[PDB]
């Protein structure tokens, strides 16, 4: 997931854009 | 927006600022 992978790790807008329409 | 730590609120607030009204889904992890 992101709640754990994005919190335990850092993420750039790119990853973000992969979780929205 | 750079690449900082995404956690709960920030997670939504971060997507809230990239999609805002675009509607961003952040389903829960396994």
């Amino acid at each position: 997931g992101i709640v754990e992978q994005c919190c335990t790790s850092i993420c750039s807008l790119y990853q973000l854009e992969n979780y929205c329409n | 927006f750079v690449n900082q730590h995404l956690c709960g609120s920030d997670l939504a607030e971060a997507l809230y600022l990239v999609c805002g009204e675009r509607g961003f889904f952040y389903t829960k992890p396994t």
